Parts: structure tokens; C-alpha cells; sequence
DNA sequence: TAATTCCCCCCCTTCGGTGCTTTGCACCGAAGGGGGGGA
């Protein structure tokens, strides 16, 4: 039936009037099927017949149920989504299973007719007419306005969602022991409870729902173990992710790769050590989502990797709160880490990975501190606490690093521990200057019109050297300059700059970067044993 | 007293809310239920398109949350100085934020001050909340209960015309020339007015100077070091010329070597160290421009800043030295300079500056709210590239 | 063809803003596209 809950207040945006757009043909096995679905519910009286006292129309089709024989009525209502006032949405993310806690008794619900039973605002009813075809022809058509919430609409999900939160408060109310998780009309249910009270529990909060004009039907309502919920399968124990099947196939295309990344973007939350940054290259320059794309021989090796990674059967554990959160990071090179969050020895909460590149140049550390940021905030929202870190970093790495570093950073309680790759940084700036060493005054300069430059230095001792450029810009030149300083020199050298963009690039000590030139000048840094730069005005 | 109206053309807050930890999300749940209970906030749905976030702090020594909320962009969207608080010996904040939940919103206005309250695991969707009764944290919230605030402490005032007492938002600053002993006591006498009708020291405030290096001998890096320094200091004091010291640095010789100073030089050095020696002059206070503040880290638990409204033109540079995380926590530190610059810049001229942060954005979202312990926020953006060689301060 | 809405995540591409002086080069940050998952 519907629902006796009051009605959400909406309203039209000022000057527009509303749609008129005309349906287009629809086929004859939709077309029955669309009849069908409307008799019915102007029978229950979801819908009413209008007449030539409306003149606003929606196109209406219809899609296939998951897996049923069903079907699912929707109306294209673009146009009245752009004419409609704004709302807040009230869903701010989804429950995660390695949030949930050890529980006697378990039980998952389903509404029926989830929409079709919750009444929709009397004004704003006019605006949702619609129309269905005569099957190939014979009568000009039958109009029909809604009266409950539409699938299509913008507001339906937010009224939808403060419409079961209304109704579940009551019944939560009086019974605080019982966990209920709800999102949109599914609900799981939690309790310590003896399964013989258990049930009986579940049958009153059924009478409730069925109170308020929600039906819970047989069909969807589980009551044995595992169970179905969010895409996870929930054992009394442990849980896991529902299988994940990955496309086989001989030649691919754009669509398929960025499907293959998807779904392994998906199955990188349990299963530990998923990378596909060799598969997700091949997406940079590409056009049409239809081209063949020929696999390389760095993606093969990524997938086969990632094919034997999920051959093996990998559960979660659910969280306790008497213990401690430790999550664990691990470096797997190219700007890659993967982290794994538990409480137990072997015993994984969850696993993640990080991969973003962010800025022109960066070095190990900051990378680091980006992940050890991102598993901070993952880690409160889901279990409201930031865990115990296990870092592979020095100590005396990071005091020398964030101590010089200008900027402000810090990482939270963490302790150090020895696995091959570790953190460090590759090369240190004198303080002061080298007494002893050649000290290389450098310079270079361009012309803005011809786009034409040169770079070149001279030393105390005597020597010069002067090289034209091209094709160049005049904060290369600079840097251009600085590496012919760094290629002729001995182990110990001085250099003398006159700009602040190369000095400011290279004070901050980076390891990567996507600019050549930076990643010449980095291997030539590294090669040194004893550097010191200064500046000077023009 | 009627709000009424926002700024023209404008629309209102539309901003999101990041997520929280367990026991400030408990804390908020606690404090909102008795709110509503009392006819403070009412329950909304979603058909109303507006949202501010909110987020609570634990006050010093009182074991006791407050929950505060991000009135920021409200403010700017929101439609309509004693300068003898700064010559004070001892001055004190005292709260009275509480005063304002009695006062009820206009019915039309009410719609903008709305905000959402999440829950941990996403287990439930959030819940909506707006207020009936005047909010702490907007800026016309104050500027209503001002005609009823001028009759309040009148009893107190009109019998010692030498306190000083000012207000900014939800804070007191009362000002007076006693001992510590005494001044403790009229504060406490003050609060006693307070509840029955229903510590700075401004005067040890300094300004930071600019130092030239001293030494016996001067090597060409030593030379090279100070050039670059007076020619960005002649552009904050006009008539440097700073042409003698670059005439010993011309050619090409070791950056160890050193360079014996001429007499001439002599000369040019000492007068442009007496030019350096005395305040600046031709800067003034336009009431109507904003004021920026910049921070840089010094490092070993020592920031500097500088307060201006005109590049080149300062009207204030500072040092702060840390006393809480001692060279363990940057962001405790950072959290801490900024709050005690506000407070200061809100005692003089009386506009919160802007702040141009020297952090990256993500861990500052992230943990500025741990240590965060007063009830304004000022609007602040931040840096990227490394500001200078950052040893003019 | 084939058609809808809301939410979370990832990865790639464009354009606007800033601001250093270089007046347009270089760097960064949002919005949009594609894909995964949920109802
Ligand atoms: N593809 C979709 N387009 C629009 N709304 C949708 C879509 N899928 C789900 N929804 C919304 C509207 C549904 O009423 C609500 C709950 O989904 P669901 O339970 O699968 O369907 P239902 O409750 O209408 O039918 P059933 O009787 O099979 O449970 O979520
Ligand atoms: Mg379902
Ligand atoms: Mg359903």
C-alpha cells in the first residue's frame, strides 16, 4: 500500500513552467509490459488518468530487474530536473563490512515497491504526466500523473531516504541493543540475541514497517548464513568480496581496458598487492573507445601478476574495539604503495593501494606522508580512529627531513620497521661552501621573439664554456646552465646561480620528475659527493 | 532584532561536511539532542539547499565540548575602533556566547543556517538541523544583541571610566591598568554582574627589525649574502643605494676568499645599517583594504610573520617561539601562531587578517581541527612555492 | 541506436587563476569526461 507519512513541500524554479516534451515510438514487448505495470498500479492507485486539462508530457520507458523476469518503469525527466529547485542530499558514503562488529544473530530485509509507496507532493503532481502508445495503433494514448515518488526524478532519492529514517526512529528508539545499518530501503540487522528471540524481534520490527505501509516480502528476506549485503558475503566470522570476474580476451580496446582498471580498482580493497599503473598508461592520447590497442610487455607482466594475486581465496575479519588499529605501508616502486590495515597478526581488516602523482617533481617522503594522510581520513570515516602506522623509514630520515624542510608536516604515532625497499633521501646540500672547490658562475638567456637562447658559466680558474640553444624558453636556459655546470666539474663544486625558479626546484630535493632536463640534473646530483649552491641578484 | 535579507545577488552557504571521529560525532549527538530539546535547532529535510559544516572542540581545563560551526561563507554573503585596548597592562577574554540562544532568527532568514551531523561507518544518513535562535559564529548574530549589549554592562561601566571592554563575535575583551591580584578580582566582580542579570599583556608587543650581519672579515659568499639582502631591503626603505658593495664583486674569484672592505664601503655599510635602524615611514591603516598576514618557519620551533595591507608597506612583523610539541608537531605549532596573531590583529585596526598558510592544504584539513581552541575562524589560502632564501626575517 | 536519478571510489584532459616579472611561461586546482560498486 502507501505509505500515511506527509509529503516533502517542492516547488518549480521562478519563470520556468514545466515540460512538454513528446514520447518517442516505443517497441510493442515494452509496450505491453509498460500496460500491464500502469494497470496495475492505477489499480492500487499510484497513478491517475488525466485528461485534455494537463498539457505537460515525459517520454517513459522501461529496462530489465537485476535478476527477475521484472521489469523496471523509468521517465526520462531531464528537462523538469533542470526546472526543479535544488536539495541537499543526505547520503554521505557506504558502510564498509570491516566495520561491523561480531554479532549471535544476523538477519538481512528488503522493501518492496520501494518508491511506488511513499505519496508525492499534491502541487507538484501536474508536471509528471506522461503518456503510453497504442501497441502500433489505434488510439491516441492514455495519460497518466503520478501520485507517489517517480524513478527519474532528482528528489526521489533525498524524500526517499529522511522518508525510512522518519519511519525507523521510532522503532529504534525503544529497542537500542539491535544493530540496524540502512541504505535506501535495504536493512541489516544485528543482535546478541538467542536466534529463537532473534526471530521474534524481526517479526515485530516487520509489523512496524508493515504499519507504516512498507512490505518486507519473503523472497527477499534472509535468514541463513553467508549473507548477501553491499556486494560482500557476510560469514559468521569472516567476510569477502562476491566474485570478481575479469574479461579474457585476445584484443582490446579502450573500453575494455578502462573496464579491466575498474574492476581491479574494485578488487584492490581485500585482495593485497593489485597494481595497474602499466595497464593505465595505455589510456593517455587514446581517442575512440573502440581502437584496438596492442598490449605491451610491462601490462602483460602487471596482469599476470594480478591474475595469480586473485586465484586465491582472501577474506576480511570484522573490527574489535578493545584492540588496536595498526595499518602497515609497503613501497612497490614508480611512485606505487599498497597498505594493509589489521589488528591480529595475518589477520587483514583490510588492504588498499595509493598511487597518485601529484606535482612536476617530488622525492619519496612526500609521497609517503600523501598516503599516510589518505589511509588517516579512509581510516576515520569507517572506524572513527587513526590506527598505529609502521612505516619504512628511518627515524633519523625523517628528523633530518621535516626539520630543513620549509614547509610545516608531521606524521602521526608511528614506529620504524626494516623491509627492503626503505625510504631515503638521495643527496644533501652544503650548508656552506666547499673551501677548495672551482665555483662556476653560471648564466643563460633567450630571446622571447625567435624563441632562441643560450647557457653558459666560467669558473675562477679560468675555464669557459658557452652553448647555444633552441627551441627554448627563458627558465631553461638557467637550468640548462646549471647542468653544464654540474656535467664539467669535478666531485666538489660551488656553483653561483642568478635565478630563483632553478635554485627553488632544486632546494627541494626531488628524486622524480616529468621534466628530462630535472631528471638529468637529479642523476648528476646524485653523482656528486659534495654540492653547494648560492644566489645572486642580477 | 529582524536580520533580514542577504547581500544582493548573492545565494548562500552550499559547502560540505568532512568527516569527524567517534567521540566528537558522540559529543555532537549529546549536545544536539538537549539543543532541540529546548527549542534551539529544529529537525529539516532535504528540500532545504543549504549547509555550513560543524564540528566540535574540547576547551581548555574544563573537560567539557562546545560545538562550533563554519560560519565563514555566510559572513561574506551577509548584508550590513578603541584604539587605547593596545596601552593596556593586563586584558582578558571571557565567553558570552551564551547570551545569544535567547534571541530567536527571523522566520526568512533561518533557511541559511543549516547543517548536517554524519555518523560513523556511514551506518545511517546524516542528520539535518537548523537554527531558531541566534547562532554563534555569524557576524550579524552579534551586531543584533548589540542595542541590548549596551545596557548590560553599563552598571559596571559608567562607575570606572578607565576599563576598557570591547567586542568581537562571541569574546570580551576587558582591559584594565591594575595589579594581577586586582584586576583578577574586578573580573570576577564583572562576572558576577554577569551572572546575576541572567591573560594578555598588550604592552610587551614589539616589532622584529632587520639585522645586518656583523663580522671581522668578510669573504666574497659573505659579500655576495649581503648585496642580495639590501637590495630586496631597498624596496621597503627607498634610498639604498647599495653601488659600492658591488663594485668589489666584480670578476670572477673563490667564494672562500677574502675581500678586505674599502673606507668608502665602510661608509655605505654603516649609514645603510642607521637606515635600517628606524621605522618605516609613509604606511598607514586604510580602514576600508584587508590585511594579510604571511607566516615562515624559521625551523627549531621558531616562526616569523608579517601583517600588511600594501606589498612592501608592513604595518606589523612578529617572532613567535613555541612552547607546546616542542620540535615534535608542526601543525600544533602553525595552529598555535595563528590563533595568537589573530588574536592580536583583532585588538588593533579590528579586522581578522587573511592568512597565507606555509602548509600544504590536505594535512591541514586534515588536523587543524585537534588543536583548534578558539570560536572564530579567520579565511585563509596557502602557498606553494617556497617563498625567498627566508632569511630577511 | 538508445535513452532515467542519487551516492562513494579511480584515472585522464582543459581551462581558469595566480604571480613572477617573464607578460605570458610554469605550476596548481577544480570540473568535467570514461570505468567500478550500491540502491
Ligand atoms: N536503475 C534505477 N534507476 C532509478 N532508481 C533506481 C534504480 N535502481 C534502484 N532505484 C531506486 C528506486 C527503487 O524503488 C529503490 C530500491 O531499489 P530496488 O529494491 O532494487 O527496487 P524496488 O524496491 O522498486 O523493487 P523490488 O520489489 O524488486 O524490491 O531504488
Ligand atoms: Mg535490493
Ligand atoms: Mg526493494
Amino acid at each position: 500500500p502507501i505509505s500515511p507519512i506527509e509529503t516533502v513541500p517542492v516547488k518549480l524554479k521562478p519563470g520556468m513552467d514545466g515540460p512538454k516534451v513528446k514520447q518517442w515510438p516505443l517497441t510493442e514487448e515494452k509496450i505491453k509490459a509498460l500496460v500491464e505495470i500502469c494497470t496495475e498500479m492505477e489499480k492500487e492507485g499510484k497513478i491517475s488518468k488525466i485528461g485534455p486539462e494537463n498539457p505537460y508530457n515525459t517520454p517513459v520507458f522501461a529496462i530489465k530487474k537485476k535478476d527477475s523476469t521484472k521489469w523496471r518503469k523509468l521517465v526520462d525527466f531531464r528537462e523538469l530536473n533542470k526546472r526543479t529547485q535544488d536539495f541537499w542530499e543526505v547520503q554521505l558514503g557506504i558502510p564498509h563490512p570491516a566495520g561491523l562488529k561480531k554479532k549471535k544473530s544476523v538477519t538481512v530485509l528488503d522493501v518492496g515497491d520501494a518508491y511506488f509507496s511513499v505519496p508525492l507532493d499534491e502541487d507538484f503532481r501536474k508536471y509528471t504526466a506522461f503518456t503510453i502508445p497504442s501497441i502500433n495503433n489505434e488510439t491516441p494514448g492514455i495519460r497518466y500523473q503520478y501520485n507517489v515518488l517517480p524513478q527519474g526524478w532528482k528528489g526521489s532519492p533525498a524524500i526517499f531516504q529522511s522518508s525510512m529514517t522518519k519511519i525507523l526512529e521510532p522503532f529504534k528508539k525503544q529497542n537500542p541493543d539491535i544493530v540496524i545499518y540502512q541504505y535506501m530501503d535495504d536493512l541489516y540487522v544485528g543482535s546478541d540475541l538467542e536466534i529463537g528471540q532473534h526471530r521474534t524481534k524481526i517479526e515485530e520490527l516487520r509489523q512496524h514497517l508493515l504499519r507504516w505501509g512498507l512490505t518486507t516480502p519473503d523472497k527477499k528476506h534472509q535468514k541463513e548464513p553467508p549473507f548477501l549485503w553491499m556486494g560482500y558475503e557476510l560469514h559468521p566470522d569472516k567476510w569477502t568480496v562476491q566474485p570478481i570476474v575479469l574479461p579474457e580476451k585476445d584484443s582490446w580496446t579502450v573500453n575494455d581496458i578502462c573496464k579491466l582498471v575498474g574492476k581491479l580498482n574494485w578488487a584492490s580493497q581485500i585482495y593485497p598487492g593489485i597494481k595497474v599503473r602499466q595497464l593505465s598508461k595505455l589510456l593517455r592520447g587514446t581517442k575512440a573507445l573502440t581502437e584496438v590497442i596492442p598490449l605491451t610487455e610491462e601490462a602483460e607482466l602487471e596482469l599476470a601478476e594480478n591474475r595469480e594475486i586473485l586465484k586465491e581465496p582472501v577474506h576480511g575479519v570484522y573490527y574489535d574495539p578493545s584492540k588496536d588499529l595498526i595499518a602497515e605501508i609497503q613501497k612497490q616502486g614508480q611512485g606505487q604503495w599498497t597498505y594493509q590495515i589489521y589488528q591480529e597478526p595475518f589477520k587483514n581488516l583490510k588492504t588498499g593501494k595509493y598511487a597518485r602523482m601529484r606535482g612536476a617533481h617530488t622525492n619519496d617522503v612526500k609521497q609517503l606522508t600523501e598516503a599516510v594522510q589518505k589511509i588517516t581520513t579512509e581510516s576515520i570515516v569507517i572506524w572513527g580512529k587513526t590506527p598505529k602506522f609502521k612505516l619504512p623509514i628511518q627515524k633519523e630520515t625523517w628528523e633530518t627531513w621535516w626539520t630543513e624542510y620549509w614547509q610545516a608536516t608531521w606524521i602521526p604515532e608511528w614506529e620504524f620497521v626494516n623491509t627492503p625497499p626503505l625510504v631515503k633521501l638521495w643527496y644533501q646540500l652544503e650548508k656552506e661552501p666547499i673551501v677548495g672547490a672551482e665555483t662556476f658562475y653560471v648564466d643563460g638567456a633567450a630571446n622571447r621573439e625567435t624563441k632562441l637562447g643560450k647557457a653558459g658559466y666560467v669558473t675562477n680558474k679560468g675555464r669557459q664554456k658557452v652553448v647555444p640553444l633552441t627551441n627554448t624558453t627563458n627558465q631553461k636556459t638557467e637550468l640548462q646552465a646549471i647542468y653544464l655546470a654540474l656535467q664539467d666539474s669535478g666531485l666538489e663544486v660551488n656553483i653561483v646561480t642568478n635565478s630563483q625558479y632553478a635554485l627553488g626546484i632544486i632546494q627541494a630535493q626531488p628524486d622524480k620528475s616529468e621534466s628530462e632536463l630535472v631528471n638529468q640534473i637529479i642523476e648528476q646530483l646524485i653523482k656528486k659527493e659534495k654540492v653547494y649552491l648560492a644566489w645572486v641578484p642580477a | 532584532t529582524v536580520p533580514v535579507k542577504l547581500k544582493p545577488g548573492m545565494d548562500g552557504p552550499k559547502v560540505k561536511q568532512w568527516p569527524l571521529t567517534e567521540e566528537k560525532i558522540k559529543a555532537l549527538v549529546e549536545i544536539c539532542t538537549e539543543m532541540e530539546k529546548e527549542g534551539k535547532i529544529s529537525k529539516i529535510g532535504p528540500e532545504n539547499p543549504y549547509n555550513t559544516p560543524v564540528f566540535a572542540i574540547k576547551k581548555k581545563d574544563s573537560t567539557k565540548w562546545r560545538k562550533l560551526v563554519d560560519f565563514r561563507e555566510l559572513n561574506k554573503r551577509t548584508q550590513d575602533h578603541p584604539a587605547g585596548l593596545k596601552k593596556k597592562k593586563s586584558v582578558t577574554v571571557l565567553d558570552v556566547g551564551d547570551a545569544y540562544f535567547s534571541v530567536p532568527l527571523d522566520e526568512d532568514f533561518r533557511k541559511y543556517t543549516a547543517f548536517t551531523i554524519p555518523s560513523i561507518n556511514n551506518e545511517t544518513p546524516g542528520i539535518r538541523y537548523q537554527y531558531n535562535v541566534l547562532p554563534q559564529g555569524w557576524k550579524g548574530s552579534p551586531a543584533i544583541f548589540q542595542s541590548s549589549m549596551t545596557k548590560i554592562l553599563e552598571p559596571f561601566k559608567k562607575q570606572n571610566p578607565d576599563i576598557v571592554i570591547y567586542q568581537y563575535m562571541d569574546d570580551l575583551y576587558v582591559g584594565s591598568d591594575l595589579e594581577i591580584g586586582q584586576h583578577r578580582t574586578k573580573i570576577e566582580e564583572l562576572r558576577q554582574h554577569l551572572l546575576r542579570w541572567g591573560e594578555l599583556h598588550p604592552d610587551k608587543w614589539t616589532v622584529q627589525p632587520i639585522v645586518l650581519p656583523e663580522k671581522d672579515s668578510w669573504t666574497v659568499n659573505d659579500i655576495q649574502k649581503l648585496v642580495g639582502k639590501l637590495n630586496w631591503a631597498s624596496q621597503i626603505y627607498p634610498g639604498i643605494k647599495v653601488r659600492q658593495l658591488c663594485k668589489l664583486l666584480r670578476g670572477t674569484k673563490a667564494l672562500t676568499e677574502v675581500i678586505p672592505l674599502t673606507e668608502e664601503a665602510e661608509l655605505e655599510l654603516a649609514e645603510n645599517r642607521e637606515i635600517l635602524k628606524e621605522p618605516v615611514h609613509g604606511v598607514y591603516y586604510d580602514p576600508s583594504k584587508d590585511l594579510i598576514a604571511e607566516i615562515q618557519k624559521q625551523g627549531q620551533g621558531q616562526w616569523t610573520y608579517q601583517i600588511y595591507q600594501e606589498p612592501f608597506k608592513n604595518l606589523k612583523t612578529g617572532k613567535y617561539a613555541r612552547m607546546r610539541g616542542a620540535h615534535t608537531n608542526d601543525v600544533k605549532q602553525l595552529t598555535e601562531a595563528v590563533q595568537k596573531i589573530t588574536t592580536e590583529s583583532i585588538v588593533i585596526w579590528g579586522k581578522t587578517p587573511k592568512f597565507k598558510l606555509p602548509i600544504q592544504k590536505e594535512t591541514w584539513e586534515t588536523w587543524w581541527t585537534e588543536y583548534w581552541q578558539a570560536t572564530w575562524i579567520p579565511e585563509w589560502e596557502f602557498v606553494n612555492t617556497p617563498p625567498l632564501v627566508k632569511l630577511w626575517y
